[PDB]
């Protein structure tokens, strides 16, 4: 190899990771909030210099690899739960709240971080504006939510909607106050997940590109995939759609230039 | 909408002593909303406490706040003389609001004024009108009471008055009062008195002059 | 470091329209909004609206609601404000302001404040021309020692006062000015001197309006 080749797309905008964690208000875990992160650049050193109080926690990828890695899209779930179940946000995990509220899937690949909020949630008099659901059904499915109220009858004589003996509210409340321990007080999560398809990679990170360079054994990076060959002018027929090909060897072959938009083929060099 | 009081209107203390300024919410406000600006005379404002604790970027240690729900409180431990300007409590809980504000000034020793006053001069005779002017220097506290009259007579309406800042040496207001009018009725008369009642001095004060 | 820059002063008059304008420089653009707030002279400050600088968002307050409006340029970084239909009452000072109580992309409401304000523009609203000052002497009784001298009837606000260039700096009081029922601006400038020295030192005051182009000089006498 001679020269080092990085091409990421052309996008200026930074992702607004301000707006989710410095957000005033926060949601219920049975009505958890979800937005959506993209064409955006995505500096994660600002999550690393909170300070150690901030529980880290991600699976599928280590913290410091983040910033060399393009994504399709980030989805972000924020929400408010008690002190001690924070436990339950993880993959393959059961309870009260990974049955009821919010599932993870065992091939999550995202990233889950908690901290203490009792200088802001709680109330001296009771603060019960937070819910959460703790009769239901069957358990849910992954990523799926549930915001509806309706009667649970655990016997087997029906009731005209209205409460009783078996017959239940689905949601409770929590009643955060400032005078509990530290595992009945309030937790801010938010919880990253990073969908990677075979798309554009809207969200790149901090990184500049270089310019292309062909006909030559380089060291090469396209949005993320890096490698060592020789870059040739290809001739194949990709569908708007389609960013790289596949040899019969399950490994790249073809690839698609994020700035400009033509195809080259990598060979040994 | 929510309506925010700040109390005092005023506050008259040394250079070294605690200050302490309230803030009262019409309904319940939210903590993570409320924020306090300071402005300086002739300046911009600046944010100096946000979120009701929190401490703005570069701003020095002696500012903290405090409070909730109905009531907020900003304290200074100790005063200096770059501390003395305006402060503005906010709210963004419902709507965006700004409270009355509350300057903080310097309190000394009281002194007394200077009444002075003035005939028209030869140059405005000519033109129509006239103007006297009466004066009060150096002085302490600001509230002076002031007023004009045609030798028997207290007069209103035509009559406006400028009180400069405090002084930066001695911290002492000075104070014109303008009564403009026409020749006409200043032929009418030939004496005018300007009367001023302080709380330094121990009796109204008087002074009169005549034409001539 | 954060800066913005605000145009120059306005001297607009009843029914017409005024632009503002605020260039930011030193940080990303697009992850904050901007706000609008003015003070008008001798009161306290008033929330006028905010804008979002990524989708074009805005959110006015209903006093102002059917006469603002408000946009951006992120190529140069600038926002603007139009305000229409120019009262009396509009006459103050604006600021823009870098905003962190509302976010950009999702416009919630954040933890903070306007962190980062502008120098101001001052607007003036008056059906009035511009004259110039006219002067005359306060001079010192027969019987230490006060004299002035009085600048009134001029127009705009702008009036600088000096008595003999800087030579008698201390002890010069300059009142404000204060605004006549004819819609014209009245000053006073007093200095003390010595008791002995009303007959024998000369007292000149140099008032200077810009925007009439006037730089007189008045000496005040005894008499
Ligand atoms: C959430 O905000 C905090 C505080 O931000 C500061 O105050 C706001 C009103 C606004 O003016 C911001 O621009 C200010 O930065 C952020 O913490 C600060 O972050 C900067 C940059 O990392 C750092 O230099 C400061 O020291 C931090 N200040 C404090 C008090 O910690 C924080 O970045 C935001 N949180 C997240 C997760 O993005």
């Amino acid at each position: 190899p001679t020269e080092s080749i990085v091409r990421f797309p052309n996008i200026t905008n930074l992702c607004p990771f301000d707006e989710v964690f410095n957000a005033t208000r926060f949601a219920s875990v049975y009505a958890w909030n979800r937005k959506r992160i993209s064409n955006c650049v995505a500096d994660y050193s600002v999550l690393y210099n909170l300070a150690p109080f901030f529980t880290f926690k991600c699976y599928g990828v280590s913290p410091t690899k983040l910033n060399d890695l393009c994504f399709t899209n980030v989805y972000a779930d924020s929400f408010v739960i008690r002190g001690d179940e924070v436990r339950q946000i993880a993959p393959g995990q059961t309870g009260n709240i990974a049955d009821y509220n919010y599932k993870l899937p065992d091939d999550f690949t995202g990233c889950v971080i908690a901290w203490n909020s009792n200088k802001l949630d709680s109330k001296v008099s009771g603060n019960y504006n937070y819910l959460y659901r703790l009769f239901r059904k069957s358990n849910l499915k992954p990523f799926e939510r549930d915001i509806s109220t309706e009667i649970y009858q655990a016997g087997n004589k029906p009731c005209n909607g209205v409460a009783g003996f078996n017959c239940y509210f689905p949601l409770r409340s929590y009643s955060f106050r400032p005078t509990y321990g530290v595992g009945h007080q309030p937790y801010r999560v938010v919880v990253l997940s990073f969908e990677l398809l075979h798309a554009p990679a809207t969200v790149c990170g901090p990184k500049k590109s270089t310019n292309l360079v062909k006909n030559k054994c380089v060291n090469f990076n396209f949005n993320g995939l890096k490698g060592t060959g020789v870059l040739t002018e290809s001739n194949k027929k990709f569908l708007p759609f389609q960013q790289f090909g596949r040899d019969i060897a399950d490994t790249t072959d073809a690839v698609r230039d994020p700035q400009t938009l033509e195809i080259l083929d990598i060979t040994p060099c | 909408e929510i309506v925010l009081t700040q109390s005092p209107g005023t506050l008259s203390l040394s250079p070294g002593e605690r200050a302490t300024l309230s803030c009262r919410a019409s309904q319940t406000v939210s903590s993570t909303s409320l924020a306090w600006y300071q402005q300086k005379p002739g300046q911009a404002p600046r944010l100096l406490i946000y979120g009701a604790s929190s401490r703005a970027t570069g701003i020095p240690d002696r500012f903290s706040g405090s409070g909730s729900g109905t009531d907020f409180t900003l304290t200074i431990s100790r005063l200096e003389p770059e501390d003395f300007a305006v402060y503005y409590c906010q709210q963004h809980d419902t709507s965006l609001t700004f409270g009355g504000g509350t300057k903080v000034e310097i309190k000394r020793t009281v002194a007394a004024p200077s009444v002075f006053i003035f005939p028209p001069s030869d140059e405005q005779l000519k033109s129509g009108t006239a103007s006297v002017v009466c004066l009060l220097n150096n002085f302490y506290p600001r509230e002076a009471k002031v007023q004009w009259k045609v030798d028997n007579a207290l007069q209103s309406g035509n009559s406006q008055e400028s009180v400069t800042e405090q002084d930066s040496k001695d911290s002492t207001y000075s104070l014109s009062s303008t009564l403009t009018l026409s020749k006409a009725d200043y032929e009418k008369h030939k004496v005018y008195a300007c009367e001023v009642t302080h709380q330094g001095l121990s009796s109204p004060v008087t002074k009169s002059f005549n034409r001539g | 470091q954060v800066q913005l820059v605000q145009s120059g002063a306005e001297v607009k008059k009843p029914g017409a329209s005024v632009k503002v304008s605020c260039k930011a420089s030193g940080y990303p653009f697009t992850s904050y909004g901007i706000s609008w707030v003015r003070q008008a002279p001798g009161q306290g400050l008033e929330w006028m609206g905010w804008i979002s600088t990524y989708n074009g968002n805005t959110n006015y307050a209903q006093k102002f609601q059917g006469r603002v409006t408000m946009t951006t340029d992120t190529s140069t970084t600038t926002g603007y404000m139009e305000l229409r239909r120019l009262r009396s009452d509009d006459t103050a000072v604006y600021y823009c302001a870098r905003d962190y109580t509302r976010g950009a992309w999702f416009g919630e409401s954040l933890i903070g404040g306007f962190d980062n304000w502008g120098q101001g523009t001052l607007v003036t609203v008056s059906s009035a021309s511009t004259k110039g000052p006219s002067v005359f002497p306060l001079a010192p009784s027969s019987k230490t020692a006060a004299l002035g001298c009085l600048v009134k009837d001029y127009f705009p606000e702008p009036v600088t006062v000096s008595w003999n260039s800087g030579a008698l700096t201390s002890g010069v009081h300059t009142f404000p000015a204060v605004l006549q029922s004819s819609g014209l601006y009245s000053l006073s400038s007093v200095v003390t001197v010595p008791s002995s020295s009303l007959g024998t030192q000369t007292y000149i005051c140099n008032v200077n309006h810009k925007p009439s182009n006037t730089k007189v000089d008045k000496k005040v006498e005894p008499k």
